[PDB]
């Protein structure tokens, strides 16, 4: 049975979601998109934030947690809210029109391999076979930021608290809402998605971290990104 | 070290 603060929960992610995520950038042009491709990340990070600081409990961290949860999620949370503009008719972000669509082409010329990009897609892919009801979406963006075991979080246990109710929150959910069997292991699916976000950072910080030793790439970058993903 | 992401936070 979903109590009133589950509903509450539920209701509040779903609009912080529906505030900070919508389908001013260097033009789409082996690195010719990652001007267009980074600039579009910039902002996909400021919209996480967003998103983030709305999260019932996320106030109540002190800004140096908030800041390493930020950190260690943003390209975790970017690569999962993706899921809902990338279709499966042709393996590509639609974001609308053909200028701001994006197949593997697209995103194979910002200087990443296949090493990250291949198991991205296979993700998209497997994230659209559970075809998640957007409440279990957003609670699944949620649980991914707050979570007790990122490098550098002082109060693991308030984060814990924090990521308990929002699982809990997410089991009710599956239990009360999901259709059986659609619902069967459901939140362990949802769980391993997690884990290969997980995957996915560390694939991308390798790359990214080879990459950005290459001034003249680190130069196509935004500020706000070398912050966030480093120098 | 996080000026930005503290500015957004706010
Ligand atoms: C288009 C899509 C979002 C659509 C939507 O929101 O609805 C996003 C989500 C995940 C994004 C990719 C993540 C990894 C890197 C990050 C920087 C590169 C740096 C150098 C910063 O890592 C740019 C290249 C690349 C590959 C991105 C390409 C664009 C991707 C696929």
């Amino acid at each position: 049975k979903l109590s009133e603060e589950q509903q509450h929960i539920i209701a509040i992610l779903l609009d912080a979601h529906h505030k900070t995520y919508d389908p001013d950038f260097r033009p789409p042009v082996p690195l010719s998109m990652l001007p267009h491709l980074a600039d579009l990340v910039s902002y996909s990070i400021q919209k996480v934030i967003g998103f983030a600081k709305m999260i019932p409990g996320f106030r109540d961290l002190t800004s140096d947690d908030q800041i390493v949860l930020l950190k260690s999620s943003a390209i975790e949370v970017i690569m999962l809210r993706s899921n809902q503009s990338f279709t499966m008719d042709d393996m590509s972000w639609d974001c609308g029109s053909q200028d701001y669509k994006y197949d593997v082409t697209d995103v194979s010329k910002a200087g990443h391999t296949l090493e990250l990009i291949e198991p991205l897609i296979k993700f998209q892919v497997g994230l659209k076979k559970l075809n998640l009801h957007e409440e279990e979406h957003v609670l699944l963006m949620a649980i991914c930021i707050v979570s007790p075991d990122r490098p550098g979080v002082q109060d693991a246990k308030l984060v814990e608290a924090i990521q308990d109710r929002l699982s809990n929150t997410l089991q009710t959910y599956i239990r009360c809402r999901h259709p059986p069997p659609g619902s069967h292991q459901l939140y362990a699916k949802m769980i391993q998605k997690l884990a290969d976000l997980r995957s996915l950072n560390e694939e991308h910080s390798k790359q990214y971290r080879s990459l950005s030793f290459q001034p003249e790439n680190s130069m196509k970058l935004t500020p706000l990104v070398l912050e966030v993903f480093g120098n | 070290n996080h000026p930005m992401l503290m500015n957004l936070l706010k």
